[PDB]
């Protein structure tokens, strides 16, 4: 029956990510607590009324498929439908496990991707968790040469979570890892010009006002893209503009729609170009930069079929010609100008002194100092800077290649050959690239703002073992929010805390800080007043202000510490310094001690 | 004082507003350009409310000005003479900035005009202050210190002419 | 000086005929020499 | 004083606050995590101006209550003299207010009310005493008691602002900071208590002055010679620390009206040392 089956599966559409529908014509809600028996109760309901009659018969017939024949094929596909939650059935994450077990079974230990899924279940016991189970599941897999498993093995090597602190195992993982992915590029996406991946390393909630309260955490936002912006003549040229960026570096909302930028900027170049001359006011800064942006994007070749060499090499000539007067940006240009002159023709000492205009610009990040490193080491007798400077400062600038590039260069060479900082490259270039590793955030917010809120707790956690601190975040806020005052805590389950717990620490001690001040109020709440000063005091170490007034609340009552006014003191007026907004309550704190002390004194 | 009690109050909590940025400051500034393309009367009231105030050094000038525009307005049962005067002050004030569009708030401006207005009808530190500080502020603009002086002892020649009629 | 007494005097007198436009003109004049009330005292004089 | 129609005015301007306040604090709870949050929020200013007012009106009341503690009920004559001292003086405190930005904002309201209810104590007490001497009773002596107890008014007003002096001159003394504006509008506050301390030592020795004529008087020249010297010593006091005080700071304004309004005192000091020579 499994061909028939197949053959209807085809045409129900699995999963739809409305970030790529909204490009042809926001934020969301996420669940404050939790009950197994409410979605026992919201799932059967949903299959009682809402599963259309030909999902109905196609469930049963796949179901029966995989029942009475192992048929080894429809087990998977029902387990990721189980599990993802596509072609629109609910989300059971009881029954995909076993199946997910029983398709174990059937392929004895070779189909590595259900033994991924299936370690990462048992290490964070959703269904008790057993490391040792899942640490030889991830061995096993790390043997067939899946790259996730080897990451968060030589990760969890490196971070010494679970097991002892190892540098030697994680830097030479992460030299295998990196190796592979180096030779997943092309000749032409590596040197050229890297392909351009939309990044969702963004942690959630920061849609929100943010983790611990607004205007008090430290951690700045990290929301590093979401529409851009700032009567009749000029500003017309200002909103198509500003058009066109927002429908090129696609937002978090809506993904990018490359040829509908292709096809404006054609119009309002052909437009506007017979009397370029009169926009001299303004109008001329904004010019110059659809134009740049318009023969990037024909250098590139995104949005169309092919690229136009030539054509898009004049266009960027007269920008430049353009801009020689008003003194507009020459970034943009320049480079492309450089990317194409040096590898299209051949005509390299015009390519040295166009990099050389754009060395000290702002929009450039890495490609400047690479390419010129690379050409240096080709040919010594320019007499341009040094290799080693360059791709130093190419990586301290936050261009991917140049992060292997330099730990090739530097494992070769002493200048503090230690093996921490080796290690850490490769960590930051393995985890960085994003685009292969980490696919997965994209399904993440995708069901998020669809409704599908559990399925998003999956993956997020399943990446948070990565490494990716972003998603320990998120999962983390997921699971246990910090609740408004005099109002009622949350009423999820303990486990679902116990969890909460190690991923807010280990993203503390990834770099983050406020996380800490949440995992602290997690045991407060939980009753332990034991370890929460350890977090709290560490935390202080790095200038926390909630931490350090918290630490003062601990000790001036009983808990833990015994009534040390004193110290309490001392604290208020910490806080008070370090900053200024917060003289009132430090004040005002202080005086609640002093009438503390007036009333026992009296009795 | 009850009407410039309610004067000055109104003219106190703008001053607040502003001070915090409560209320978009852009909208306040209104002038006759501003408010004739957008038929904004209440902007008008609230520049005759306003200064752009946040001075205490302006807060005084509203604290002893009031208190002259009672010393004015305490002086006539003949209020409905007041409400006449005050609203053709208003209107004609109203087409020189249409010609000029001044700096200043509205609210200098009527009451300078009405403190002229009494003072031509007939402590002592802040009138001759305010009549000084005016004349020095809007002597630069040929039209400015008309709309500053002139209509008010306009409005008081006609009616001491209709006295003399 | 009864010069602005002249000044004062108006044409076709009195105040009930057609020449009011003259009357207001008059004063208007009288009015760009607003700077001492001693005349508007004397107009009843 | 107050009609009745004020009394109700302000019965209803209380309520309101109160409730007002209180809806602000419990909306800015209610949308709030931790008691920092709600601590920054209140300092938004709309809420900040709310809380200001909350905070004018209960020190108002508490003055009312400190007032007739000490001093029951007033004559009609010291409200008068009230009501004509008070604005110039209102005045000129805010011009104190005017010096400072931002910075400095709110500590420095407070000492100016404090100042400003203060030299209302000095007003009064003077007056009171005043009175003292015109409903004196020469049916008994001057009771221990009796100068005691106005006494006790005084040391209370002088240890009160002597207590002040001191704290503000340990601040400015311990802190030798970069902000030198801080010791600035520090030693203002000094130079205005000191005005007020300087009132207490002449008002005292007024006082003393006419204890021991009617101490003699009992028991047993010019007296207006004597307290004439009283006047000028003290104004030249005055005009002394002020000299000596307005000169480190370099006052712009407050230098100028201060020393002129003090030099005009000093013409009345020649006036009155022709009137002790055509006595002498």
């Amino acid at each position: 029956p499994w061909p028939e089956a197949r053959h209807l599966l085809n045409t129900i559409a699995k999963s739809r990510d409305p970030m790529k529908e909204a490009a042809m014509e926001v934020g969301f809600y996420v669940p404050m607590d939790y009950s197994p028996r409410n979605e026992e109760k919201n799932y059967q309901s949903i299959w009682q009324n809402e599963i259309t009659d030909s999902q109905r018969h196609i469930y049963e017939l796949l179901v029966q498929s995989s029942e009475q024949f192992n048929n080894s094929e429809a087990t998977y596909t029902l387990s990721q439908i189980h599990l993802w939650s596509q072609y629109n059935f609910p989300h059971n994450m009881t029954l995909a496990h076993k199946y997910l077990e029983k398709f174990n079974d059937l392929t004895h230990f070779t189909n590595h991707s259900a033994i991924f899924d299936l370690a990462v279940m048992y290490a964070t016991g959703g269904c008790p968790q057993d490391s040792a189970k899942a640490l030889l599941y991830y061995q096993r897999a790390a043997q067939l040469g899946n790259l996730k498993a080897k990451q968060v093995l030589a990760y969890k090597y490196y971070s010494g979570f679970n097991v002892p602190r190892n540098f030697h195992k994680s830097l030479v993982l992460y030299r295998d890892i990196a190796e592979q992915l180096r030779k997943s590029y092309s000749r032409d996406e590596w040197d050229i010009v890297f392909p351009y991946w939309e990044s969702y390393n963004v942690r959630i909630s920061d849609f929100e006002s943010g983790l611990l309260g607004k205007g008090l955490n430290s951690v700045p936002s990290s929301t590093v893209r979401k529409r851009t912006t700032r009567d009749a003549s000029e500003r017309r040229i200002i909103r198509i503009y500003y058009a066109a960026l927002n429908d090129y570096k696609g937002t978090y909302s809506q993904s990018r729609n490359c040829e509908r930028a292709k096809n404006l900027l054609e119009l309002t170049y052909k437009e506007f170009q017979p009397h370029v001359d009169n926009l001299d006011p303004l109008q001329v800064f904004y010019y110059v930069r659809c134009l740049q942006l318009l023969g990037h994007m024909y250098f590139t070749g995104e949005g169309s079929s092919k690229p136009n060499i030539h054509m898009a090499e004049e266009i960027l000539t007269t920008s430049l010609e353009i801009s020689r007067r008003a003194q507009g940006p020459i970034g943009r240009a320049c480079i492309d100008l450089g990317l194409i002159n040096q590898y299209i023709t051949n005509n390299i000492s015009q390519a040295i002194s166009y990099y050389m205009k754009a060395m000290k610009t702002q929009a450039n990040n890495g490609i400047v100092e690479f390419q010129l490193s690379k050409l240096a080491t080709s040919f010594p007798e320019e007499k341009i800077g040094d290799p080693f400077n360059l791709m130093e400062t190419a990586y301290l600038n936050g261009f991917i290649p140049a992060i292997y590039e330099f730990a090739v260069m530097i494992e070769s060479g002493n200048s503090k050959s230690s093996v921490e900082n080796t290690a850490y490259l490769f960590k930051t270039f393995v985890d960085k690239n994003e685009a292969i590793m980490a696919p997965k955030l994209r399904t993440a917010f995708a069901a998020l703002i669809n409704d599908r809120s559990e399925v998003a707790l999956w993956a997020y956690s399943q990446l948070a073992e990565q490494g990716y601190e972003t998603a320990q975040v998120s999962a983390a806020y997921l699971m246990y929010q910090l609740p408004y005052e005099f109002e009622d805590p949350p009423r999820t389950t303990d486990q679902r805390k116990t969890l909460a717990i190690s991923y807010y620490t280990r993203a503390f001690k990834q770099g983050n800080i406020d996380a800490g001040v949440v995992a602290g109020d997690i045991y407060f709440q939980m009753q332990n007043y034991s370890k929460a000063m350890a977090l709290y005091q560490g935390a202080a170490l790095k200038y926390s202000i909630q931490a350090i007034w918290n630490l003062g609340y601990m000790h001036e009552h009983g808990l833990g510490v015994n009534r040390d006014f004193h110290l309490a003191k001392r604290y208020y007026d910490q806080v008070s310094e370090h900053d200024h907004r917060f003289y009132l309550a430090s004040k005002l704190s202080v005086l609640k001690l002093h009438l503390k002390s007036w009333l026992t004194w009296i009795t | 004082p009850l009407v410039t009690r309610l004067w000055t109050i109104g003219c106190l909590v703008l001053s607040g507003l502003t001070s915090l940025r409560i209320v978009d400051p852009g909208k306040v500034v209104y002038s006759y350009d501003l408010v004739f393309k957008k038929g904004q009367y209440g902007r008008l009231l609230y520049s005759i409310f306003d200064y752009g105030a946040f001075n205490w050094i302006s807060m005084i000038n509203i604290f002893v000005s009031a208190n002259h525009l009672s010393t004015l307005e305490n002086s006539f049962n003949l209020r409905r003479k007041f409400c006449w005067i005050i609203f053709l002050l208003l209107v004609i004030l109203v087409k020189m900035t249409s010609i000029e569009q001044p700096a200043a708030s509205l609210g200098v401006l009527l009451h300078e005009n009405l403190v002229y207005y009494e003072l031509k009808k007939n402590p002592s530190i802040f009138p001759i202050y305010m009549n000084a500080v005016m004349y020095f502020v809007y002597k630069r603009s040929w039209l400015e210190i008309a709309m500053n002086f002139m209509p008010g002892h306009v409005i008081y020649y006609m009616d001491d002419i209709i006295g003399k009629i | 000086h009864n010069v602005l007494d002249v000044v004062l005097r108006y044409i076709i007198p009195d105040p009930v005929n057609d020449r009011v436009i003259t009357a207001v003109i008059k004063n208007f004049v009288l009015f760009w020499v607003t700077l001492l009330p001693y005349v508007k005292e004397k107009l009843d004089d | 004083m107050v009609p009745e129609n004020r009394r109700k005015q302000l019965a209803i301007f209380v309520v309101v606050t109160y409730l007002l306040t209180f809806y602000c604090v419990y909306s800015a709870t209610k949308t709030s995590v931790s008691f920092l949050q709600v601590t920054l929020k209140l300092n938004e200013g709309f809420n900040l101006m709310v809380l200001s007012i909350f905070i004018l009106l209960n020190s108002t009341l508490l003055w009312q209550l400190l007032t007739k503690l000490l001093f029951g009920e007033l004559r009609l004559i010291e409200h008068e003299h009230i009501f004509e001292r008070l604005p110039f003086t209102i005045i000129n405190t805010l011009f104190m207010s005017s010096l400072f930005h931002e910075r400095y904002f709110f500590t420095v309201a407070f000492f100016g009310l404090l100042l400003l209810y203060l030299k209302v104590f000095h007003w009064i007490l003077k007056d009171r005493l005043e009175a003292l001497l015109q409903s004196i009773n020469d049916s008994t002596t001057m009771k221990t008691l009796i100068f005691s107890r106005f006494s006790f008014n005084l040391v209370l007003l002088a240890v009160v602002d002597y207590q002040i002096i001191t704290r503000c001159i340990s601040s400015i003394y311990t802190n030798q900071k970069s902000d030198i504006e801080s010791t600035s509008l520090y030693l203002i506050q000094v130079m205005e208590f000191t005005m007020l301390l300087i009132d207490l030592l002449n008002l005292f020795l007024q006082t003393c002055l006419n204890f021991w004529e009617f101490y003699r008087s009992q028991q047993s020249e010019g007296k207006f010679m004597y307290e004439k010297a009283i006047d000028v010593f003290t104004r030249f006091l005055k005009t002394a620390l002020h000299l000596s005080m307005l000169i480190p700071f370099r006052m712009p304004m407050m230098l100028l009206k201060d020393v002129v309004w003090d030099i005009l005192a000093l013409y009345q000091s020649g006036t009155s040392l022709w009137k002790i020579w055509r006595n002498n």
